[PDB]
């Protein structure tokens, strides 16, 4: 019967962010020699050029992880990551200045990380 | 990705079907539905979610969607539901409940609540978010109550008075056009939206009106200058003329006649009675019969809300407002006996907990708390809630419709009977943001944060000479909406149609957004929220035992109460 | 004096912890204001004494115990923050749940 001012009482069970969006699971590398904190919902080919992975990958992908959070890569070290579809128009504009349009122009993007020398495009 | 209802209750506030428990009372609010999107909950903070190229868009400028504040993770209550949304002010009107974000890379987003560059962020994540208060009996004797009302989530005062002078101290009237031009110049320096009622006495309608024409948002008919049937049927002539409200306070003394005799003069039309239980004023000993009318719209002062054991014998020696009254004459003792009632007050309770009694009120400084009206109104759910159990309509343990209820009593109610429900009142698109953030621990005590039209008003913060601003002492500060020019652009002041038309802000030289007061003479009780009930109420004029539909009203004082001790140094 | 408004604020601070002592030297069971004020004097008068902000931050969970406050308040009471004058300058001083 103890009381506390302002209490939540929960209800049961889980709940699923990013429900009914495709997944996928890609190895992330950070070669450089400082920390790299990866925010929930920036677009994941425009992240930092020293983070090593598969970039075509992370064409219209953000990190699959509660909303706020951040993932951390340590210099030198390896992380399985999930990502998770983005939504809406699917269109990005800005970070890195990669895609400033609709996502779904794939080479170009491409193009244009390799013209800055991302590390992981093919 | 599994997330347990704990960590997003921590992290976002609570969701669907969590539950808050309303400061240390007994009242638990549970969420109805949640207009945001599982994953893309919108946070502000170092690597949070609304960033440029991120939740928030960089692309588009002010007037294409873009807010200019953005209330996030919000736990909206109101007359309307219980329900997790965020809120969109733009221009200093709610312009959006929903989910904000970035359309481009987010889903389900509310078209016109796009996060932009001119958008500021608000975190009301874990927090209760209601509107701000309306306050239609307040006597305007001191400046520092204001403070008082904004400490407690009040955003509107309607009431009359010029300070502490004899006619103020009782009544709630601005007796004038002079005397309302006055205290309308007056009303530039206060951090608060204003309502000034006139003096709605006298048996020509032309002194009456012309205090209309002056400025006045209202008339109130008090006894002190004289509530003869003719000053209402001139003030009701005038109001019903003029649209606008019209508040009584009936002839105790029954000098002119009966509760009937005014019922008469009244002759159906649309009236707000003040304090319809009687302690504060009214017909001894029938005057609650009037909250079972139609076209009456019943309120009450806080002082007597709820029923407790020192009630009774606090109320006995604040009479003094009306008139002095000395305890060895015989006759202005039995004044007192038939004034304080301990049945019609133990009734009152139960009438505001069964939906008949539609309002609450402070009537402050004059047999009222200026600060009191939100945290006795709880106190009165709560206390209800203990004694007469759950209501009718409740279902999976929480108290959603009670809360529902007694929220309308000081939001939603006090608009629609002074007209204002069309720009202040309750959380809705369209809607002068007017919004107070409470702590679920502090919720009804003290609030958090007080927004006044799109900027924070009144915060309980701390040290200014800080690093931060949470170190102590942390208390109750007028925030930058009230510096400056800017507390013009902030604040409303109610006025009537006619004096709107004549151009008396622009003759006044008035800087604040002016408000029309409308659509006042055309509702009834059934416009109330959750308190439309209209029933027959029967006094005993000898043992003042109060009936409805044959049954007996009463309870018990509770010596004990909460939002107390816990909570207040004195 | 030359007071600036921090000392203005903060005598509040003091005068608050002392009705708070001396409603607790009578038996009366604290609420989350008198607490408050009593673990932000102890911190501000444990500064002025010289001890570091490690020690204040320490000695912070034990000037009052579960026992010396009414039903609820240590759940209230999350941290308390003070800003004191401490002999190498103003500093902030962070207690975590002071009652236990
Ligand atoms: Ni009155
Ligand atoms: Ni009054």
């Amino acid at each position: 019967n103890y009381i506390v001012p302002g209490e939540y009482r929960v209800a049961e069970g889980e709940i699923e962010i990013n429900a009914g969006r495709e997944k996928t699971t890609i190895r992330v590398s950070n070669t450089g020699d400082r920390p790299i904190q990866v925010g929930s919902h920036i677009h994941f080919v425009e992240v930092n050029k020293e983070l090593l992975f598969d970039r075509a990958e992370g064409i219209g992908r953000r990190l699959n992880i509660p909303s706020g959070t951040a993932a951390r890569f340590e210099p030198g070290e390896e992380m399985e990551v999930e990502l998770t579809e983005l939504g809406g128009n699917r269109e990005v504009f800005g970070i890195s200045d990669l895609t400033n349009g609709s996502v779904d122009n794939k080479e170009l993007i491409l193009q244009r990380a390799k013209e800055l020398g991302y590390k992981g495009v093919e | 990705m599994k997330i347990n209802r704990q960590q997003y209750a921590e992290s976002y506030g609570p969701t669907v079907g969590d539950q808050v428990r309303l400061a240390d009372t007994d009242l638990w609010i549970e969420v109805e539905k949640d207009y945001t999107t599982y994953g893309d909950e919108a946070n502000f903070g170092g690597g949070k979610v609304l960033r440029e190229g991120m939740g928030e868009n960089g692309t588009y400028t002010r007037t294409e969607n873009v807010l200019d504040l953005l209330l996030t993770n919000a736990l909206i209550l109101d007359y309307t539901g219980i329900y997790k949304a965020d809120i969109g002010v733009k221009d200093g009107y709610i312009v959006g409940i929903g989910k904000g974000g970035n359309p481009d890379i987010m889903d389900g987003v509310t078209p016109n609540m796009i996060v932009g560059t001119a958008t500021e962020v608000i975190a009301a994540e874990g927090k209760i978010v209601t509107a701000g208060g309306i306050d239609t009996h307040v006597h305007f004797i001191n400046p520092d109550q204001v403070d008082v009302a904004l400490a407690n989530g009040i955003t509107t005062l309607f009431g009359g008075g010029t300070g502490p002078a004899e006619g103020s101290k009782a009544t709630t009237v601005t007796p004038g056009p002079w005397n309302i031009e006055k205290m309308l110049k007056s009303t530039e320096g206060l951090p608060i939206n204003v309502g000034i009622l006139g003096k709605g006495h006298g048996s020509s309608i032309a002194p009456i009106m012309e205090q209309i024409d002056a400025g006045a948002a209202g008339l109130k008919i008090h006894e002190d200058w004289g509530a003869t049937p003719a000053s209402i049927d001139r003030s009701l002539t005038v109001a019903d003329e003029a649209d606008v409200q019209v508040a009584i306070h009936s002839d105790t003394l029954n000098e002119a006649g009966f509760l009937e005799d005014t019922l008469r003069a009244i002759n159906g039309r649309v009236i707000h009675s003040f304090h319809v239980e009687g302690a504060g004023g009214g017909h001894a000993p029938d005057i609650m019969a009037m909250a079972g009318h139609p076209n009456v719209l019943p309120s009450s002062t806080n002082p007597t809300r709820p029923f407790t054991v020192n009630t009774i014998d606090e109320h006995l020696d604040m009479l003094m407002v009306c008139h002095h009254l000395k305890q060895n004459i015989p006759e202005d003792v039995a004044f007192a006996d038939s004034r304080i009632r301990p049945e019609t007050i133990a009734a009152e309770d139960i009438l505001h907990d069964l939906g008949i009694i539609s309002m609450m009120s402070t009537d402050a400084l004059a047999m009222g708390r200026a600060g009191e009206m939100v945290l006795r109104t709880w106190q009165t759910a709560d206390k209800m809630k203990k004694q007469r159990g759950p209501l009718a309509e409740e279902k999976n343990g929480s108290d959603n419709f009670r809360a529902k209820r007694y929220v309308s009593k000081y939001t939603i109610n006090p608009a629609i009977a002074q007209g204002i429900a069309h720009e202040v009142g309750s959380i809705e698109e369209g809607k002068f943001a007017d919004l107070v953030l409470w702590e679920p621990k502090f919720f009804g005590v003290k609030a958090d944060r007080v927004i006044k039209g799109g900027i924070i008003a009144y915060a309980q913060i701390g040290d200014p000479s800080a690093s931060i601003p949470t170190p102590q002492p942390v208390m109750g500060r007028r925030m930058y909406g009230t510096v400056g020019d800017l507390i013009h652009d902030t604040n409303i002041t109610f006025m009537s149609k006619s004096s709107i038309q004549q151009g008396v802000p622009a003759k006044l030289g008035l800087k604040r957004r002016i408000g029309t007061v409308k659509n006042c003479r055309n509702i009834g009780k059934k416009d109330m929220k959750w308190n439309d009930v209209t029933t027959d109420i029967d006094i005993n004029p000898e043992t003042y035992e109060v009936k409805v539909d044959g049954e007996v009203l009463t309870c018990e004082p509770v010596k004990e109460l909460p939002m107390a001790q816990r909570y207040f140094l004195f | 004096m030359h007071l600036n408004p921090a000392e203005k604020e903060k005598l509040q601070i003091f005068l608050a912890s002392e009705l708070a002592l001396k409603r607790k030297a009578r038996g009366l069971k604290l609420n989350y204001p008198e607490a408050v004020a009593i673990i932000t004097s102890f911190i501000m008068e444990g500064a002025r004494d010289g001890k570091t902000v490690a020690m204040l931050m320490e000695e912070g969970k034990h000037v009052l115990t579960r026992d010396d406050v009414m039903e609820g308040v240590p759940e209230m009471i999350d941290d308390i923050q003070a800003e004191a004058t401490f002999p190498d300058g103003t500093k902030l001083v962070t207690v975590h749940n002071p009652i236990s």
